[PDB]
């Protein structure tokens, strides 16, 4: 807390607790946890080897000091610049201790991740979505299939290399008396504005030379 | 701090029980339900008479985009493409060339009233208060093409309503 | 080609083809496919009409924005005709009726109206033109529909000597009034009354086949001035067809309605065309010439009468 | 499985919650399984936002839950503020709270009424919707748009409240509580309503946590949890209101909880009007808050910052975060990811109705077919955010 | 190194098994599909189309990929079996309305720019 | 009595054109935010029912369809199916901006860029959402559009 | 000034017109090519020049917050009239 209305007041106490709670999980499951980091806005991050999805998520759900009962969110972040392009992310809640932790893995198109449905029933559908939109496959999922896209969508939309306008646009044809599909044609193309400023914005995050 | 919503214990005294027994065999609470409805029969309906009456609006209301002119008559827009670059739906198309007298002005200016989301960003980003949104909203058309407003249509609307657009902006330019 | 009609795009819905087509009588069964095919590739289309604008709505999805226009006109007038053809790269005449009214008899719809359109196109300097004649045209033919038709085939070949007159045989399709004519009209509430349909030979054609032919004709530069007829690939007998129809339609069969207001059904003169044989014209170029293959009636008769079929059928025997 | 039926809401009835294609597996009268299909409204919002500026993307969050608009924008705003490392001015935090409660009134009125519309109870739909109309004006008189105000933005709000508005919101609040008492006089004590939502869709406390429920679903079965009390964001730490808690777990309690939350909104508005402070409405950091037109048309720096913030937007520090609020339906949050550019890299939207719908299968076990009407309604499912 | 986690099939010999298992699944379903949706193509046509989509993937070699291609097939079939698809979705494999796209060189040079 | 053929047609044609517009039973497609306004338009303030426009009607006994909200590719086939089941006359009214040209989602792969592709629209109502009053203007406008129909006259002149 | 082409179509203040052969004008058939007759270029020329004392004069289009940004116009040169970039109103130094 400080007397500056245009800045965000830091809460260091909660930040210290996460760092203290940091090694707590790094020591307990060192077979999987690769990297644990804490962000300045009080959010804990745990980096786990993909195999340890069940050992780590199952632990926090039930341990006597984690007690993360509810799964807040489950998604993936496509990143085509890495060998493991995709990157799962689990957001966990803890009513007892009133805190949230984020657990991340890494996979690709052809390396499935064990379904976490056994750990949480919440991920019954979130795992369908990730497969549906990104293409990652989940092993042992009770029922894996498309949840969002249209039937027979020959592609995985949310991948960064999937054009925004798709590949086929529908229309109704009288000759055949049924909706049809054709290669996409746009009356007006999507204008692609270039916004990046050519001057370094934040020196703190500067990536060192190569 | 919380509270309990459904935690009442029915006291087992005869009189209380007889009430819950009285309620069932006489539908009293249902008779009460017919009461509230009866009252609303004798109230005054909140129905206005359209189109002879209109729903109250405010100076900030957003409606049919339009293009303004200075008091002299000149176009306010100077083809700065801020509105195009901010219209979230990319419903704005603009072109410009130096006019005969060498003044920056538009040549093609189009708003797609079907791609528009009526967000008000365009009137926020205009540095000269050229493109605005009039208080008109009754402009439904029988064809899709009619709802593609180009420069000529926008200018006419601005001239058409300018007697009112300024009146609203006058009362409200201070909050902005 | 004009500067604004140069081809552009990939021929999809919003691609520009360069064919500013003006279709007369597009509201009919044949037209809606021609409009749809023209709309498919995004060609500019003007559609004069006489009925309510409501009746033209189903054409709207068939065209992109600003590609379909619904003017007004009247056959008895030529001032209206000129507007619709002032800047058309081609003009198509599809007018016609299966019965006569007290306003426009067979000659008016088959002689003057086809002509009046032809002259204005010449006057306006239309670069091309298409005309739908009937395969069985002959001034000595019995069917006044045909006798009236036979007159039109001459003036159109004269007023617009380069107009590609086309003479298709009986056409069938989803909305056709030939296959649907036998199934419902002939039988419903009435036992078949075929007058010894043993000699007649009928060689119908599929509507899609005709539609593809017309477009190919427009593109071709050498098709100017010629004359075509479209006929199915397999000939048939009238009696054989009707019997086979009830197999697909699964209606009871027993081998062997006046003229009124509204749209009459089973008209006096219409009969003559059902009995009238399909001419054999081996010398006239047909569908196969337009890069179009006739689709056998066996393949496509299933869809048309599927609705007639309430809620493993040997194809009809052919006759050489 | 005996006879699976594709119960469809595609021919949508007057409920205005979306279009739902439902595939079930009955056993005679009783339902035995369910399988909602939710792709019917997926527009791809979560993908377009990757092409917009953080400012341009704001209107999308308005169209996720199209009955809890300003609450949605607040959820997005907090996420950007958190990554921007700046705080909205104290006056802004009250306005946003002032409308969060008003929005929560809007949401519940739709939820309770339509939930009663589906069960044939049709009169309560209108009475309360009239108040929705009056509340729309407050939306309209501040932002000029009846529903998709986009009033709340990263850094506070856009325009200050017009004169005579707070003095008119007070008029609405004062008489409002009489409106609810009329509503209860036909739903709570009515025996027909009780027969439909008591011992129906009972959710066990442990399961609610496991399936990932939040909001009136969690608090409808005893669980004491409300982010307005444990993780306050703007000013909720500076107001007094009692989080209603049910015990039975059936639908009836959730109906009671929602009606009780609306009353607890009035107890808050009464405190927002009296405690509203003075000052500016947006962060006085021009690089994030575009200046008012007065300074833009007069000062050099004031113009440039109005020439970049409407063509390129504001850069955000690289990072990612998950921020959530007690939206009317339940927990709502976004996993925004920023890579340093003025456009978000990724934005996952945790729709509270997404989990509450997947759990429909669990809740629907062993209930008649007609009870799915009173089960889907009690969850307050709007398919705007289910599909996004 | 090539140490990679497999999905279902540890080698092509097992992987190719499900392909033949899958082909029978379609081959025996095409007759149902035509009647179920009341399509207007003979049972013969469907299987011929089916072979094409299988045939175009003959060049595949990766055990994982064939598992993936197979995994999609079951979903496509399951929707077809359960009638989740709709008459429209079934015919999207045949491309009726699409006019013949030219493919030889001189055809392209007369119509447009696409190589 | 006396009157020419043209005159008697107009008056008895004027009747039906009045019946078919004084009593519209609109099917509603509440697909997105603009569905809410359709509810307000029926709410007490405007009371669309006061013009005879009833609130609910069986989709197979409708009189006009008001496409309200976005039209996803997945949901498109259902819309067309419903359209074909509407007995004639059937007037389709596009409501909002995502039901006209894709609105905010014009460039979304899974959005039908304008419902007009799937069906022929009669009245286009702009605004996302179109204020509950504007929508009412369209419905009133539609009745006039009906009032400018001359079926029988055209029939008498066939 | 609305000067029409020989073909009979009006010409906008941007000069665009569908010339004789173009088919695109067919759309207007039965309808009208809506044009705005208050040509901007003409009206400004009507407005008169203004005489000022110092070399620099400030323009804001009148109304302050309701006009275009503030711009300062040099007027040293006398062989021409200074012009405001946004609104176009002219200024000139007097008797010098
Ligand atoms: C002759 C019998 C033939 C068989 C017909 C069927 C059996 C008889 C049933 C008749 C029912 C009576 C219908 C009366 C309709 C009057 C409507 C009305 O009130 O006027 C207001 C209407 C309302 O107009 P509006 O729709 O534009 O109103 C706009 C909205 N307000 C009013 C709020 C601003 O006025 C009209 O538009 C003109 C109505 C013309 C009605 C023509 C039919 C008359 C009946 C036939 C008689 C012909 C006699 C021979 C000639
Ligand atoms: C109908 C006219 C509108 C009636 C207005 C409501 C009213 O006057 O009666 C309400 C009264 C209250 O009943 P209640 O709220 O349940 O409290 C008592 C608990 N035993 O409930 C009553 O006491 C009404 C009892 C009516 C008599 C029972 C019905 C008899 C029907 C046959 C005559
Ligand atoms: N099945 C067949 O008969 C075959 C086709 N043809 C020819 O193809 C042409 C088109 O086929 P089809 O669509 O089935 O014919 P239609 O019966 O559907 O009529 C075609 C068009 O002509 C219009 N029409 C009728 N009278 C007039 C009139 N006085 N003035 C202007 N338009 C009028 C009709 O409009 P409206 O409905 O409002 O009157 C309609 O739009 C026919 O002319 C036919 O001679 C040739 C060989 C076989
Ligand atoms: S209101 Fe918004 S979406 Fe509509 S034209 Fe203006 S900036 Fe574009
Ligand atoms: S922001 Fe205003 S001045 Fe700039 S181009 Fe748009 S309308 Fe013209
Ligand atoms: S048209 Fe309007 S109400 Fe409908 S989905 Fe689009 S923005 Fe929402
Ligand atoms: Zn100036």
């Amino acid at each position: 807390a400080d007397t500056r209305p245009t800045v965000r007041p830091r809460n260091d106490v909660a930040h210290k607790q996460l760092s203290a709670f940091g090694e707590y999980v790094a020591e307990i499951l060192p077979k999987y946890v690769q990297q644990v980091q804490v962000s300045c806005f009080n959010e804990l991050e745990i980096c786990i080897h993909p195999d340890g999805v069940i050992p780590v998520l199952t632990f926090l759900r039930d341990h006597s000091n984690a007690q993360f009962k509810s799964l807040a969110d489950l998604t993936a972040v496509d990143i085509p610049t890495r060998q493991n392009r995709f990157e799962i992310v689990y957001n966990l809640l803890s009513l007892r201790f009133n805190s949230r932790i984020r657990v991340k893995t890494y996979t690709d198109e052809l390396t499935p991740i064990e379904s976490s449905v056994p750990v949480y029933k919440a991920a019954n559908w979130y795992e369908r979505e990730i497969w549906d939109m990104f293409g990652v496959f989940f092993a042992n999922h009770p029922d894996l299939r498309r949840i969002l896209t249209d039937y027979g969508f020959e592609g995985h939309p949310f991948r960064k290399d999937f054009p925004l306008s798709g590949y086929v646009e529908l229309r109704y044809d009288d000759e055949v008396k049924r909706v049809v599909a054709e290669p996409v044609e746009l009356a007006q193309e999507f204008r692609k504005f270039d916004l990046n400023s050519p001057w370094e914005a934040f020196p703190a995050y500067r990536q060192p030379p190569e | 701090t919380y509270k309990y919503v459904n935690l009442r214990e029915p006291s087992m005294d005869m009189k209380s029980v007889t009430d819950r027994a009285a309620q069932t065999l006489l539908w009293t609470e249902l008779i009460r339900g017919l009461g509230m409805t009866l009252s609303y029969l004798f109230r005054e309906p909140a129905t206005i008479n359209y189109p002879f009456e209109k729903g109250p609006l405010s100076p900030r209301f957003r409606g049919e985009h339009a293009l303004r002119r200075y008091p002299s008559g000149e176009e306010r827009c100077i083809a700065c493409k801020l509105c195009e670059a901010v219209c979230p739906a990319q419903a704005i198309t603009i072109e410009a060339e130096p006019r005969a007298d060498g003044s920056r002005r538009t040549t093609r200016y189009d708003i797609d009233m079907t791609k528009c989301i009526y967000c008000g960003f365009c009137q926020e980003a205009c540095p000269v208060d050229a493109i605005v949104e009039g208080p008109n909203f009754e402009f439904s058309t029988e064809t899709h093409e009619e709802l593609l407003y180009n420069k000529e249509k926008l200018l006419n609307n601005g001239d058409k309503w300018e007697a009112e657009i300024a009146a609203n902006i006058q009362a409200d330019y201070l909050y902005r | 080609l004009h500067h604004a009609v140069i081809p552009h795009g990939k021929g999809g819905r919003s691609s520009v083809s360069g064919i500013v087509a003006t279709v007369f009588g597009a509201t009919g069964f044949l037209g809606r496919y021609v409009v749809n095919h023209l709309g498919r590739m995004g060609s500019q289309v003007i559609v004069p009409h006489r009925c309510e604008p409501y009746d033209t709505m189903h054409l709207r999805p068939m065209g992109d924005l600003g590609q379909i226009i619904f003017m007004d006109w009247n056959g008895r007038d030529k001032d209206s005709i000129r507007r619709a053809v002032e800047h058309s790269s081609v003009v198509i005449n599809l007018v016609g009726r299966e019965w006569e009214t007290q306003n426009f008899d067979f000659e008016d719809v088959f002689v003057k109206i086809p002509q009046a359109i032809a002259q204005v196109s010449k006057e306006a300097g239309v670069e091309k033109f298409i005309h739908i004649s009937h395969l069985n045209a002959d001034i000595k033919s019995s069917s006044k529909y045909l006798r009236s038709k036979a007159v039109g085939e001459k003036e159109v070949r004269e007023t617009f000597p380069e107009a590609t007159i086309i003479k298709p045989a009986e056409i069938f399709g989803r909305e056709d009034r030939f296959l649907n004519y036998f199934a419902n009209i002939r039988w419903f509430g009435g036992v078949p009354l075929i007058s010894l349909g043993k000699k007649t030979v009928k060689q119908p054609v599929y509507i899609v086949d005709v539609t593809k032919g017309i477009i190919n004709a427009i593109k071709d530069p050498d098709a100017r001035g010629k004359t075509f007829a479209f006929v199915g690939p397999s000939r048939y007998l009238l009696f054989d067809l009707v019997q086979y129809v009830f197999a697909v339609a699964h209606r009871p069969f027993l081998p062997y309605f006046e003229i009124s207001p509204f749209e009459p059904w089973t008209t006096r003169d219409k009969v003559e065309r059902i009995h009238t044989t399909d001419k054999i014209l081996p010398h006239l170029p047909g569908l196969e010439d337009l890069g179009v293959e006739a689709t056998p009636l066996e393949l496509k008769a299933i869809e048309v009468l599927r609705r007639h079929r309430t809620y493993d059928v040997q194809p009809a025997k052919t006759i050489p | 499985l005996v006879s699976n039926l594709t119960l469809n809401f595609g021919p949508q009835h007057p409920a205005a919650h979306g279009v739902l294609r439902l595939v079930m597996e009955l056993s005679g009268e009783m339902v035995r399984k369910c399988d909602p299909h939710i792709g019917l409204l997926h527009r791809g919002t979560e993908k377009l936002i990757e092409y917009k500026t953080y400012l341009q993307a704001l209107p999308y969050f308005d169209r996720l839950d199209y009955v809890s608009m300003m609450c949605n924008e607040q959820a997005y705003s907090l996420a950007v503020e958190k990554l921007l490392n700046i705080r909205p001015p104290p006056r802004a935090q009250w306005i946003r709270v002032l409308f969060g409660e008003i929005t929560r009134l809007l949401n519940h009125i739709m939820a309770v009424t339509t939930h009663a519309l589906d069960i044939g109870a049709m009169t309560p739909f209108f009475w309360m919707f009239e108040e929705r109309e009056k509340m729309f004006e407050f939306y309209e008189r501040v932002s000029g748009a009846r529903m998709h105000a986009a009033y709340v933005r990263p850094g506070g709000v856009h325009q200050d409240l017009p004169l005579g508005l707070m003095d008119d919101i007070y008029e609405f609040s004062k008489n409002f509580s009489l409106r609810i008492d009329e509503l209860e006089e036909m739903l709570t004590n009515n025996r027909i309503w009780r027969n439909r939502t008591v011992d129906i869709g009972i959710v066990t406390a442990e399961d609610a946590l496991n399936y990932g429920f939040s909001g009136v679903m969690l608090r409808g079965s005893g669980i004491q949890w409300d982010l307005r009390k444990t993780q306050p964001y703007d000013v909720y730490d500076q107001v007094e209101f009692d989080v209603p808690i049910g015990s039975r777990g059936d639908c009836y309690d959730r109906y009671l909880c929602r009606v009780e939350e609306m009353r607890q909104s009035i107890r808050i508005i009464s405190q927002c009007l009296n405690k509203m402070p003075p000052g500016e409405i947006k962060v006085d950091d021009a690089k994030v808050s575009p200046p008012k037109r007065a300074e833009m048309k007069t000062s050099m720096e004031s113009l440039i910052h109005h020439f970049k913030l409407y063509t390129e937007g504001y850069q955000v520090p690289p990072g990612a975060t998950y921020t959530a609020i007690e939206a009317p339906k339940g927990e709502f949050g976004v996993y925004l990811v920023s890579d340093g550019s003025s456009r978000p890299y990724r934005c996952k939207i945790k729709a509270p109705g997404f989990a509450h719908l997947a759990g429909l299968d669990k809740m629907s076990k062993g209930h008649m077919l007609a009870d799915v009407v009173a089960i889907i309604g009690t969850q307050d499912i709007v398919f705007g955010e289910v599909d996004r | 190194s090539t140490s990679v986690k497999p999905i279902f099939s540890r080698d092509m010999n097992e992987a190719k098994r499900r392909v033949r298992e899958l082909y029978r699944a379609w081959y025996r379903e095409v007759p149902n599909t035509v009647h179920l949706f009341q399509l207007d193509i003979s049972v013969k046509q469907g299987r011929d189309k089916v072979r094409e989509m299988f045939k175009k993937n003959a060049h595949i070699t990766d055990p994982r990929v064939v598992d993936l291609l197979v995994i999609k097939g079951k979903m496509e079939l399951e929707e077809t079996i359960k009638v989740w698809k709709q008459r429209t979705h079934v015919m999207r494999f045949f491309h009726e309305t699409e006019a013949p796209r030219p493919k030889d060189f001189l055809s392209k040079f007369y119509v447009g720019h696409d190589p | 009595p006396s009157s020419r053929g043209e005159y008697v047609v107009a008056k008895l044609d004027d009747l039906i054109n009045w019946a078919r517009r004084s009593s519209l039973w609109p099917m509603t497609f509440g697909l997105a935010c603009c569905a809410v306004e359709m509810m307000h338009m029926a709410a007490p303030r405007y009371d669309m029912d006061r013009f005879g426009v009833v609130f609910r009607a069986s989709p197979r006994q409708s009189d006009v369809m008001i496409v309200a909200g976005t039209l996803t590719n997945k949901m498109a086939p259902a819309l067309r199916k419903v359209y074909d089941q509407m007995p004639e006359p059937r007037y389709v009214v596009s409501m909002g901006s995502c039901a006209n040209g894709g609105g905010y989602y014009h460039y979304s792969y899974s959005v039908v860029r304008g419902c007009d592709r799937i069906v022929p629209v009669d009245i286009y109502v702009p605004g996302c959402p179109p204020t509950a009053e504007a929508l009412l203007y369209g419905i009133l406008q539609l009745q006039k559009k009906i009032k400018r129909e001359k079926r029988l006259r055209i029939w008498y002149r066939r | 000034g609305v000067r029409t082409s020989p073909t009979g179509e009006k010409v906008t203040h941007t000069g665009q017109v569908y010339d004789d052969g173009d088919y695109r004008k067919v759309r207007f058939v039965g309808r009208q090519k809506e044009v705005n007759e208050n040509f901007a270029i003409d009206l400004i020329a009507e407005q008169p020049v203004s005489q000022v004392g110092s070399r620099v004069i400030s323009c804001d289009g009148g109304g302050g917050a309701l006009g275009h940004p503030r711009v300062y116009i040099n007027l040293d040169k006398e062989t021409k009239t200074g012009t405001c970039g946004y609104c176009g109103l002219q200024f000139r130094q007097q008797h010098h």
